[PDB]
């Protein structure tokens, strides 16, 4: 222990507080570490160093009680979460002011997700559904809470809502990226993929592949993707005539002249 | 029963050199209370050590004296040593403090010195 304190004293003379703090585990002087890490605001580095066998939840709790005394409710919340005090951690995340509300809600979602407590869950759902403050929050947070709770089918329904909105707006890449992040998770787990989610994502990715194939000069793959997109044209309400016109042109370029004629006869309707 | 050695001519808080040359397991319960050197022999030293009792005292199932249940050992030990740069610490003697003696007062060869009980001088 005492040879290690000399090595600490040498790094204190060089001014490397990061190396000096390890000797407060290695020479067991842990309270001089707590106060030194406090004085330089390196408390996360002390809490990570505290991953050794010498240590306790009372270390993470003494750290949490320090940040609670500083009224640093987000950091107090983080060290109560590491101590396993989920109710205090959530109550501190919910007491955060509106300048940290996104990160506090993400950590409240993580706190409720780790806790699995129905009272805390309903308390946070009542907060996301605004029954405590007079405002709902973005559907991305209800989606992220359902994912944190592993309520994956309810998360999938919420992802379809977020995607259908983005399809209506013409944001086919965003609708795609949302459904994809959910489809990949549902596929990584052993869980039912919604037939609508699979159908929609497939249709959206087919539209993205038109750009890739037409750029690469593969008029056949471009036209065949355009034919599928055109057989589902109601899912693209912002780009109907551009897609159908491109479908005719790429079908004609591909030698799919009956398909080109069928989408030309469709484009010849008074609506288009 | 260990001997440590440590160094600090230059500033230090050192690890010990350790030697296991002391075989006497009888000393484990004793604590030194008085000590002396010979006024003529710089290599010669002595210490008196008491057998200290624990903080609160038990009793036996039978009405025996409470730790005097068994056969004799020293109330207080007198240990004498030869000390040298070439051979370290050598136990010259170990003995019980005499039953007529209340403490070690000194040493100068040929004698250890002790304080006698006035309970016994008049007999």
């Amino acid at each position: 222990l005492d040879g290690a304190k000399m090595v600490a004293r040498f790094f204190l003379q060089l001014g490397d507080y990061g190396s000096a703090i390890q000797f407060l585990v290695m020479s067991k002087c842990n309270n001089e570490a707590f106060t030194l890490a406090q004085q330089h605001n390196k408390m996360e580095i002390y809490a990570d160093i505290i991953g050794s066998e010498d240590t306790t939840n009372e270390d993470y709790q003494s750290i949490a009680l320090y940040f609670e005394g500083e009224k640093r409710y987000l950091q107090a919340g983080k060290f109560f979460l590491l101590c396993g005090q989920y109710s205090r951690a959530l109550k501190h995340f919910l007491k955060c002011p509106s300048s940290e509300d996104n990160v506090a809600i993400e950590m409240a979602i993580e706190t409720v997700g780790q806790a699995k407590d129905e009272l805390l869950t309903n308390q946070l759902i009542d907060h996301l559904l605004g029954e405590n403050d007079g405002m709902p929050k973005d559907a991305k947070y209800l989606f992220r809470l359902y994912m944190a709770l592993k309520q994956y089918r309810e998360a999938a329904q919420t992802a379809i809502i977020i995607a259908r909105e983005e399809q209506s707006a013409g944001n086919y890449r965003n609708a795609h990226d949302v459904l994809f992040s959910m489809y990949a998770e549902l596929k990584s787990q052993k869980i039912k993929i919604p037939s609508e989610m699979a159908t929609n994502l497939m249709i959206l990715h087919s539209y993205i592949l038109v750009k890739i194939h037409v750029k690469n000069g593969d008029h056949m793959k471009g036209a065949r993707m355009l034919i599928r997109v055109a057989n589902n044209i109601s899912k693209f309400p912002s780009h109907i005539v551009p897609i159908l016109t491109s479908t005719v042109i790429e079908c004609h370029r591909a030698g799919l002249k009956n398909s080109a004629f069928s989408f030309a006869a469709m484009l010849m309707r008074p609506e288009y | 029963g260990q001997i440590d050695r440590r160094e600090t001519l230059s500033f230090n808080e050192q690890e010990t050199n350790k030697s296991h040359l002391f075989v006497d397991e009888g000393l484990k319960n004793y604590v030194p209370v008085n000590h002396f050197w010979d006024q003529s022999e710089p290599r010669l030293f002595v210490c008196e050590a008491v057998q200290e009792t624990p903080r609160s005292q038990p009793q036996s199932a039978n009405g025996q004296p409470q730790d005097g249940r068994a056969g004799p050992a020293a109330d207080v030990l007198i240990l004498s040593f030869f000390i040298s740069e070439e051979h370290g610490f050598l136990l010259h003697e170990s003995f019980p403090r005499p039953a007529t003696s209340h403490s070690l007062l000194g040493m100068e060869v040929p004698y250890y010195y002790f304080t006698r009980k006035p309970e016994e001088a008049d007999r």
